DNA sequence: AGCAGCAACAGAGAATCT
């Protein structure tokens, strides 16, 4: 029963092993969980719309809230979870969602009311609402407007612009903030201590620095570093270099070579060095980000050069965000910034 | 709580057959003097109203009224397990999320039990029945069904006209026109075939054939049908049960 | 000569609109001609077919040429049309109103008084789509055959790598002139390796005996790799003559091994 | 009980006297209903302006407490096709009421999602059955309705809620709830609403939940800004000043510390800087052209994701290069 | 074809004579202006104004039946300076509750049907009005996108 | 041949020793293993390394696999036909074998495999770049809901089209192309095992210099030129280039020689003939641009404009579906530039 | 050769009704001790297996076994000519390309004869029946049909659970849940209505309702149905014939497996 | 690369007649 769950969690990757089960495990998204804890004692949970960067804990927060609300018994009877792996057209929204909303709430047991608040409403959550078409979204308007007495709607998305304006107005907007080093160092250190991850001083803070506001990727990188340090068995501590090696970060010397080729060099030398660099597998997004950090941070370039480098890096990132060829985009970016 | 046992599951199945198709949601309410149920179609031209007194049941217990709404389609889907001769017991607590239908054969043998999910419907029972109607008539329901089935083919509207000692059903459409004229008469050879008519005022109303077709289903519950018409309100077609009745109120076409 | 009743109740064949989009009348205001053409494109409702017509016609049209930039400006519109057409399947068709503007850019850019003759047109795209479908189906069948035999090869073979790298080399190996090899032992060893390759790809040698009274039923490979690899019509004829002698030798070796 | 509904649903107006903001249309509709001549209505407006509440209160005032039976209310949640029209709407219009005597009301809420064939079939239902029933079409976009259907109804445009009406509703809510609100906090709340009562009610409930107290204290600007995650005008103007005057590295550091100290979003800062720079009396419009173009491009890129630092540097560089033409 | 001003004016005068309504010349002019050759819409607006205020005056007609939507959009697009067009878009359209989709779509119609400017500049303005539409259909519909569209249209008109 | 000499375990790998050690570290504890995404250049050997890692997570029976068929119904009764590579320890799906119906196959098949279930069954998604955004969104939650029964090993050549949620939901492993020296050492063992005659060893190095890190292309070209030299490679054996590369080179020669609409027609014809023979348009554009930059007749001003137009039209092609509509536009823009 | 004459064409028609719909191809084999037939559905979760002994026929002659495969649909299309009371003779040579169905009325009058085209199917009869099953039960087949028809409406999965002296069928889906509980009992007033149960081990298996629905058709061949369940193999539902039986083996759902 | 609206065909159930 519970022991099987404990063992399955212990044999699970750290992303799912340390998933927040209660509203207190949320480390940084405090403004939302404060309201969620206050409404736990009341019974006026409004329709909610979670939006923010990926890996901020929206799904974990709503799961912990539904748990703390309904208990592990009513967790499976008063919840309608619809993900992006299911059909969510107009037909589905009109039939299934509306039939579940029109239905009455299931009767709680005697053990439920003694430990959990058991609100008189159920919860219908729609994860990854970006893939929902606007007509199927507008179909949900009156469905969530008239049956609010018996069901509550929780939308979850990454881009709040993909959801129509009426739905965004009907739901309370909860913006999840990026999890940088400051507001996630406590959670990362807790995960490291619970797994006996022996690292150096500036490793964890560096990991989140590579994560760029993503605790899931940071936990995955920490698990990979711990596995790589346990395989060696040397008993030493994990270093920031070993972490940034497996995180896809280009070494500093290879980036300085690119800066030298951009500063001094013609089209042919730059093209040859780019062709050689693309042989070693590096993500073009990470290279663009590192070049942006170096160029904007270095206090040795003119402001007129800085405006142009910022606009060129922005254009290159916007083009790379569409599935383009990394080699062509990187070469074009380096050539354009070399003419400056 | 709800605790109503029908001697034969068949009675309940025929009653629900009456709500079937023409309405989607039904609101039931059990109480000390029996069970009532109301359902209104989407266009709001038809109201189906049921009343089953305590005596229609083999066992009925109610110390606390319960109101429950449900999807009829879901109900009928489940309403073909009665074997007709099976015993049927409707069961529900005072604050139900479901309605339990329990079919059992005489012997302990086979027990089919269902737990139907309920819908929340704002309780708002209508009381549109009139004290007096312009005209009142009853006739065999199979005869009424034939009359409706005849005329239906000709038009989407069937007119009912009443004058002293004369009842006339008329349809007129594309292929032509038709009419069925019946006269009041007492048959002593068996009065269940008689045709009674009490007219206080001549009436002439038109109804949508699609609705009259839904209404004729009540023939399966009673030998006779009562029709009450008025120029001031929806018409009433009524099918009596032993301790109870199934009523259809239909708004005339403007 | 019957056309009066057509002028009375029928619209403008999309072909007639395409030929009108490349014509400028010197005696009418360019704005009036533009609004007349806009109304004709909108009334037809088939902006896509008109544009495909414009795309097939523009290379053959006479247009005062400076550096063939006009074509560069029109590639950006055509790309705008393709994005708009993709979005029509994703979004409610409000964007359909802008579809009539793209054909009118051809009238602005390529409309000339020189274009007095009607250029007839065809549908290369439907033929190319059916050919691309047939070639994709052949490739999908080869990829399934590799998955059933080669347990590991299937993990390293993408559809693109199979078409551009593997199949052209495989065909060059089968089409190689074995008549130049004087060493019988080396010829036998190469033929045994080629029989192993034909077996790994599940390539069957079929004797097509569909020859009317002419005493050489040509041997064909099933699936026909030739239709996917051989883009050049000159190379097709050279390769067919060489393959016929190789395939008979390979069939004899497959029968010997059987 | 009504204490379980959210504040957006709990405070839904039930009478026409509780619908604030709309006065020219509310009085005209009241006169239409009192004098008897109620034509086919077309309530066009943005979300959260009070069209559905207005028509519900109107039907309540017309038919009484039995509104839910004498009115045919169809919306996008229900199947609205051409056959649905042909059967349901025509049978409702042709027949009469089963509860009383009087004209009927068909409320086609959110009718901007109806099919073109459905509207083409309904435009002759509205014109044929016009002595015993009426039609009310609610819309947010007037381009999704055919011109034939658009010409048969009297159009009423629901303007966004002004300051006076939204403050009146806020005062009503603060009377109904044991809650106090600061004046500057109220002004900041009105600023982040754009005339949307739903947002105001939602964030008011959320900041009441944020109070953490038995509500013996007040709600200040800090509570609102920390609960809605919206940037403050102080940090907004500080970032704008550091971008316009200070150095590139210093501007980058200022933007980073501002967006990381309160967890602010780059899109909110972009919109705030756009709103602030709209009042700037500038030179030749080339700077405004460049600024608007680059800011809209960066916003459209943010709407799809990417690197937040790269986009922030892009915003800084765009504003700087746009203002470099003003000299 | 469309009904000229004289015919709709004559029909409205006949209706007023048959109904004994108090009216004025400027009120009837505003009614016909907001009708746009639509006799049914003209009679509907007249009846609505009568039942809402009693006197058919231009002030009442304008306060009950907002001015034609396409005309303000045309005046916004035909503006000579960027600040004037921005102020028009802000006050007349955005501050009155007009959705961005209606603004951009009405904008497209106005341009397509424009005749003051040449064909090439009209096509460029239609092209710019299109990107703003694509961005608004993707859910990025805000005031900044319309402002950028107007800026690009003015840059095209800026030779 | 490439297939006759291929490593089957982690100890049989012969390049990227740090990557082999990282794979051994990741396979030391196989049950607490997150999802993996192998990215890098095409032809590096990531599909062999994933199977070698599976050979360490499970028994040697992972290579004994079979091809089955599964049918699916979209809205139409159309029975999307998809073949599946299955093994008693893992299964491989390639959603690049169909059109916009990747989401259906992904969701249904993965839900069936996850509901039926060392203790988990591995899933290898081949060519994850062809996965549409809707299919990736559908897989986003399937990756997290079933993490104790289904582990994904997605093989791709560039994480550019992969969405950020999927990137975060799995570990990222880069596979850098092997150095020319390692390629030469591998070709040496191959030619000593296949009994090839080398007059001078340096030719092998040149093969690497003609493959650009690609081992799959290197071995295939070595074997193709070994059949032309009759199993005896000399000091000046010609380099065997694929037919499409020669067509692209001739196209660039035509481009730099003549810049007109009459030549644009034959350029469109060549593009049609290339696209009709199962050649992707992105690779065509990449090779065309890279070989146009190699033209010594042009200057830096021409090459910069060429690379800018190629990036623009690559974005266009990634946003469009009619590939020739963008290829012809890029060719016309290059003609206008020169 | 094949030479089997059924007294009443009706028996064969009901037997084929059992294979009907749930399978497409059937492999028959006649031999010295009778006729057997096997058919497996595409998903391979259901096997339909028939056995008709020599005594079930009015005339049967076999000096040389014949195996023949055919399309079930084609066969049923032809299987409505039996008048039920007609005599039916199945006929085929030792190397058939067809199967002849010969229906004749008592008198020489009407002779309907069919020549059905055969399909080539790799002979591979399965022998998956177990020695012992966890539990065995029989009950009237009309009762089993009702039980299946009830529950089917509620879910695509129907669970069968067996404990000492208790058999319980359960379905649980969207609209709610249902269950039918039956108890073993001997009715001497007529034992064809009794419900027997022999349990060696409690069982609890889930089956796809669509398949159980296909299986209930056997009611038309026998008054009772035997159900044998095991946690180690497909369940067996059996309908006895006079000298023979029709068996349906159904694989339990793993969690999602029909 | 939805939906919808459709319309047509096939299958199942119910009623009537022999
Ligand atoms: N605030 C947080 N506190 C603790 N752990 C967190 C937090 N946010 C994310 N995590 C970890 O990251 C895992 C993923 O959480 P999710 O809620 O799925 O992230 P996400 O916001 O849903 O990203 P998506 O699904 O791509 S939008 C959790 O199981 C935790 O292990
Ligand atoms: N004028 C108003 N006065 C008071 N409360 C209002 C007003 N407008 C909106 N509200 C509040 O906002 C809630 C939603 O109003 P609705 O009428 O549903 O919005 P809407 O105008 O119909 O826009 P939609 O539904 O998105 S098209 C109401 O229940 C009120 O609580
Ligand atoms: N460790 C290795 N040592 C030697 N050759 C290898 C090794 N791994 C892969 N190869 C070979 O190098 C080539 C790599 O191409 P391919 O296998 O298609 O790459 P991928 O595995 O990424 O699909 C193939 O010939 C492959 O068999
Ligand atoms: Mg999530
Ligand atoms: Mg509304």
């Amino acid at each position: 029963s519970k022991l099987a769950a404990e063992q399955s969690l212990a044999q699970q990757p750290w992303v799912e092993k340390y998933r927040p089960k209660n509203l207190d495990e949320v480390t940084a998204q405090d403004h939302a969980v404060t309201v969620l804890k206050k409404t736990l004692k009341s019974a006026n949970l409004p329709h909610m719309l979670f939006y923010g960067p990926p890996g901020t804990g929206k799904t974990s927060t709503i799961l912990a809230l539904t748990k703390e609300l309904y208990g592990p018994d009513l967790m499976k009877s008063r919840i309608l979870e619809l993900n992006a792996s299911d059909e969510r057209g107009i037909s589905i929204v009109r039939e299934k969602v509306k039939n579940f909303a029109r239905l009455t709430v299931s009767k709680p047991s005697k053990h439920d009311l003694e430990n959990y608040p058991c609100p008189p409403y159920k919860i219908i959550i729609l994860d990854e609402a970006d893939s929902m078409t606007a007509d199927a979204q507008s179909a949900l308007r009156r469905t969530m407007e008239t049956y609010s007495g018996v069901t509550r709607f929780c939308l979850i998305c990454n881009y709040v612009t993909r959801i129509i304006d009426p739905l965004a107005s009907r739901c309370s907007k909860f913006r999840f903030k990026a999890l940088d080093a400051s507001n996630a160092i406590d959670r990362l250190r807790f995960i490291s201590e619970q797994e006996n991850v022996k690292c150096d001083d500036g490793v964890l803070e560096r990991i989140l620095d590579i994560s760029a506001g993503d605790l899931r990727r940071g936990i995955t990188l920490l698990q990979s570093a711990s596995k790589g340090a346990q395989y060696l068995g040397d008993g030493k501590n994990i270093t920031s270099t070993q972490v940034e090696e497996l995180a896809g970060v280009v070494p500093h010397d290879i980036l300085i070579e690119i800066v030298e080729k951009v500063k001094s060099g013609d089209f042919d030398e730059i093209k040859k060095y780019v062709n050689t660099f693309m042989k070693s597998g590096w993500s073009a997004a990470s290279v663009v980000n590192q070049l942006h950090e170096y160029y904007i941070t270095n206090d040795n370039f003119d402001t007129n050069f800085k405006n142009q480098i910022s606009w060129l890096l922005f254009t290159t990132d916007s083009r790379l965000n569409n599935g383009t060829n990394e080699h062509i985009q990187l070469l074009n970016l380096l050539v354009k910034i070399s003419q400056l | 709580m709800l605790e109503a046992k029908f001697e034969e599951a068949s009675l309940f199945k025929r009653i629900i057959d009456g709500f079937k198709d023409c309405v989607q949601l039904v609101n039931f309410q059990c109480k000390e003097d029996g069970i009532i149920a109301q359902a209104v179609d989407d266009s709001r031209v038809l109201l189906v109203s049921l009343e089953i007194g305590v005596e229609a049941f083999q066992e009925y217990r109610c110390d606390h009224p319960v109101t429950l709404g449900m999807d009829l389609t879901s109900l009928s889907k489940i309403l073909r397990c009665g074997n007709n001769t099976d015993t049927l017991t409707l069961i529900a607590d005072n604050t139900p999320d479901s309605i339990i239908l329990l079919f059992e054969d005489t012997k302990k043998d086979r027990i089919a039990e269902y737990s139907l999910k309920l819908m929340d419907i704002d309780a708002d029972f209508l009381k549109i029945e009139e004290l007096q109607y312009d005209s009142t008539l009853s006739l065999p329901s199979s005869e009424f069904s034939k009359i409706v089935r005849d005329l239906s083919q000709l038009s989407d509207s069937i007119n009912i006209m009443i004058t002293k000692e004369t009842i006339k059903f008329v349809a007129d459409g594309d292929i032509g026109s038709g009419s069925v004229i019946i006269k009041p008469f007492v048959d002593m050879e068996h009065p269940e075939t008689s045709i009674k008519l009490e007219m206080d005022q001549p009436v002439d109303l038109t109804f949508g054939a699609k609705y009259l077709l839904d209404i004729i289903k009540g023939s399966s519950l009673s030998d006779r049908v009562g029709i009450r018409l008025s120029s001031e309100a929806p018409a009433l077609f009524q099918f009596d049960l032993k301790s109870g009745f199934l009523q259809f109120f239909l708004a005339p076409k403007f | 000569n019957t056309w009066a009743s057509s002028n009375k109740d029928s619209p403008i064949s999309w072909f007639k609109i395409v030929n009108q989009l490349f014509r400028k009348d010197p005696h009418r205001d360019i704005k009036e001609q533009f609004y007349e053409l806009l109304n004709q494109v909108e009334l037809n409702g088939n902006s896509d077919r008109i544009l495909q017509g414009c795309f097939n016609i523009f290379p053959y049209v006479k247009y005062s040429d400076n550096g063939i930039r006009k074509p560069a400006n029109i590639s950006d519109w055509l790309f705008f049309h393709d994005l708009m057409y993709q979005s029509m399947y994703a979004h409610n068709g409000e964007l359909l109103r802008y579809s009539a503007l793209v054909p009118l850019v051809f009238f602005q850019t390529f409309g000339d008084i020189a274009n007095k003759d009607d250029i007839r047109m065809k549908n290369s795209e439907y033929e190319q789509r059916e050919l691309k479908r047939a070639n994709s189906d052949i490739v999908s069948l080869i990829m399934r055959h590799i998955s059933v035999q080669s347990p590991l090869m299937a993990s390293f073979t993408d559809r693109k790598s199979l078409i551009f790298e593997i199949l052209p080399y495989l065909d060059s190996m089968i089409s190689s002139d074995f008549n130049k090899i004087r060493n019988l032992k080396l010829k036998q060893a190469i033929m045994e390796e080629l029989v192993q390759l034909l077996k790994s790809f599940q390539l069957n040698l079929i004797q097509n005996r569909s020859e009317g009274f002419d005493v050489r039923g040509g041997l064909t490979i099933d699936p026909p790799i030739d239709e996917v690899v051989l883009l050049n019509p000159k190379h097709i004829n050279e390769v067919q003559h060489k393959r016929a002698n190789n395939l008979s030798s390979l069939l004899a070796k497959i029968e010997e091994n059987r | 009980s009504k204490e379980n509904l959210p504040w957006v649903e709990k405070y839904r107006p039930e009478t026409l006297d509780e619908v604030y903001g709309q006065n020219e249309v509310i009085t005209t509709v009241r006169k239409f209903v009192d004098e008897g001549k109620l034509p086919h209505l077309l309530f066009y407006g943005p979300p959260g302006t009070g069209k559905t509440s207005t028509i519900v209160a109107l039907a309540r005032e017309i038919y009484g407490k039995n509104y839910s039976n004498m009115v045919l209310e169809l919306n996008a949640s229900d199947d609205r096709g051409i056959d649905v029209v042909r059967n349901q709407i025509k049978d409702f219009a042709s027949t009469r009421q089963i509860f009383s005597k009087g004209f009927k009301l068909i409320i086609l809420d959110e009718a901007d999602a109806m099919t073109n064939a459905a509207q083409n079939a309904l435009r002759r239902v509205i014109e044929r059955y016009t002595k015993n029933t009426r039609f009310c079409v609610l819309a947010n976009y007037a381009h999704k309705l055919t011109p034939a259907l658009l010409s048969r109804c009297t159009r009423f445009r629901f303007q966004p809620l002004p300051q006076e009406a939204i403050e009146r509703r806020i005062a009503n809510v603060l009377v109904h709830e044991k809650l106090k609100l600061s004046p500057n906090a109220e002004k900041a709340l009105i600023e982040l609403s754009n005339g949307d009562m739903r947002r105001v009610l939602n964030v008011l409930q959320s900041c009441k939940a944020t109070l953490d107290n038995p509500d013996e204290d007040e709600i200040s600007d800090d509570v609102i800004y920390e609960c809605c995650g919206a940037p403050r005008p102080s940090d907004l103007k500080a970032v704008l000043k550091s971008i316009l005057e200070d150095d590139w590295g210093t501007a980058h550091y200022t933007l980073n510390k501002v967006r990381s100290a309160k967890g602010l979003a780059l899109i909110d800062l972009i919109e705030g800087i756009v709103k602030i720079l709209e009042d700037y009396e500038l030179q030749n419009e080339e700077t405004r052209v460049h600024l608007l173009t680059k800011l809209a491009d960066i916003e459209y890129s943010i709407s799809k994701g990417g690197n937040d630092q790269i986009q922030g540097s892009a915003v800084i560089g765009a504003i700087k290069a746009s203002f470099e033409n003003e000299t | 074809s469309k009904l000229s001003d004289e015919d709709v004016l004559k029909r409205l005068l006949q209706i007023i004579k048959l109904e004994d309504v108090k009216y004025t010349n400027d009120g009837l002019e505003a009614i016909i202006f907001t009708a746009e050759g639509d006799m049914r819409q003209a009679i509907n607006n007249l009846q609505s104004t009568v039942a809402g205020h009693g006197l058919v005056n231009a002030d009442n007609v304008f306060k009950i039946v907002d001015s034609p939507h396409p005309l303000i959009v045309k005046k916004m697009l035909l503006a000579s300076n960027l600040e004037d067009s921005i102020q028009i878009l802000r006050t007349d359209l955005w501050k009155k509750g007009y959705s961005s989709i209606d603004i951009v779509t009405t904008s497209f119609r106005v341009t397509k049907n424009l005749a003051q400017v040449k064909e090439s500049v009209r096509l460029e303005m239609i092209k710019e009005i299109g990107l703003t539409h694509m961005r608004i259909l993707e859910g990025v519909g805000t005031y900044l996108q319309l402002a950028s569209m107007l800026a690009k249209i003015h840059k095209l008109n800026n030779k | 041949w490439v297939d006759k000499y291929r490593p089957k375990s982690l100890n049989a790998l012969s390049h990227n020793e740090e990557l082999t050690n990282f794979l051994k570290s990741l396979s030391d504890q196989p049950r607490d293993l997150p999802h993996l995404l192998l990215y890098g250049p095409n032809g590096t050997g990531k599909k062999t390394r994933c199977m070698a890692l599976l050979e360490s997570i499970f028994g040697p029976g992972v290579y004994r696999l079979k091809i089955d068929v599964r049918q699916f119904v979209t809205a139409s009764n159309r029975k999307l036909e998809l073949n599946v590579v299955s093994s008693p320890y893992h299964l491989e799906i390639t959603p690049s074998d169909m059109g916009n119906n990747d989401r259906i196959v992904i969701q249904e098949l993965l839900k069936e495999v996850a509901q039926m279930e060392h203790r988990y069954k591995c899933v290898i998604i081949n060519e994850a770049n062809s996965l549409t955004k809707d299919a990736q969104a559908a897989l986003r939650r399937t990756m997290e809901k079933y993490s104790k029964n289904i582990r994904l090993i997605m093989v791709c050549d560039s994480m550019s089209p992969i969405i950020a949620p999927i990137k975060s939901r799995c570990l990222l492993i880069r596979c850098p192309a092997p150095s020319d020296s390692e390629i030469s050492t591998i070709l040496s063992d191959v030619v000593t095992n296949e009994r090839i005659q080398l007059e001078t060893k340096d030719i092998l190095k040149r093969i690497a210099q003609a493959s650009n890190g690609n081992l799959r292309v290197s071995l295939l070209m070595l074997e193709s030129m070994a059949l032309n030299n009759e199993l005896a490679l000399k000091s000046s054996s010609p380099i065997i280039k694929p037919d499409w590369i020669i067509v692209i080179h001739k196209l660039t020669r035509k481009i730099v020689k003549e810049r007109s609409v009459n030549s644009l027609i034959e350029c469109r014809a060549v593009l049609y003939d290339l696209l009709a023979h199962c050649i992707p348009a992105n690779i065509i554009l990449k090779e065309l641009t890279f070989s146009l930059l190699d033209v010594e007749t042009l200057n830096t001003t021409n090459k910069s404009s060429i690379i800018e137009y190629s990036s623009v039209f690559d974005e266009r092609l990634s946003l469009g579906n009619k590939a020739i509509f963008h290829l012809e536009g890029f060719i016309a823009k290059v003609m206008c530039c020169l």
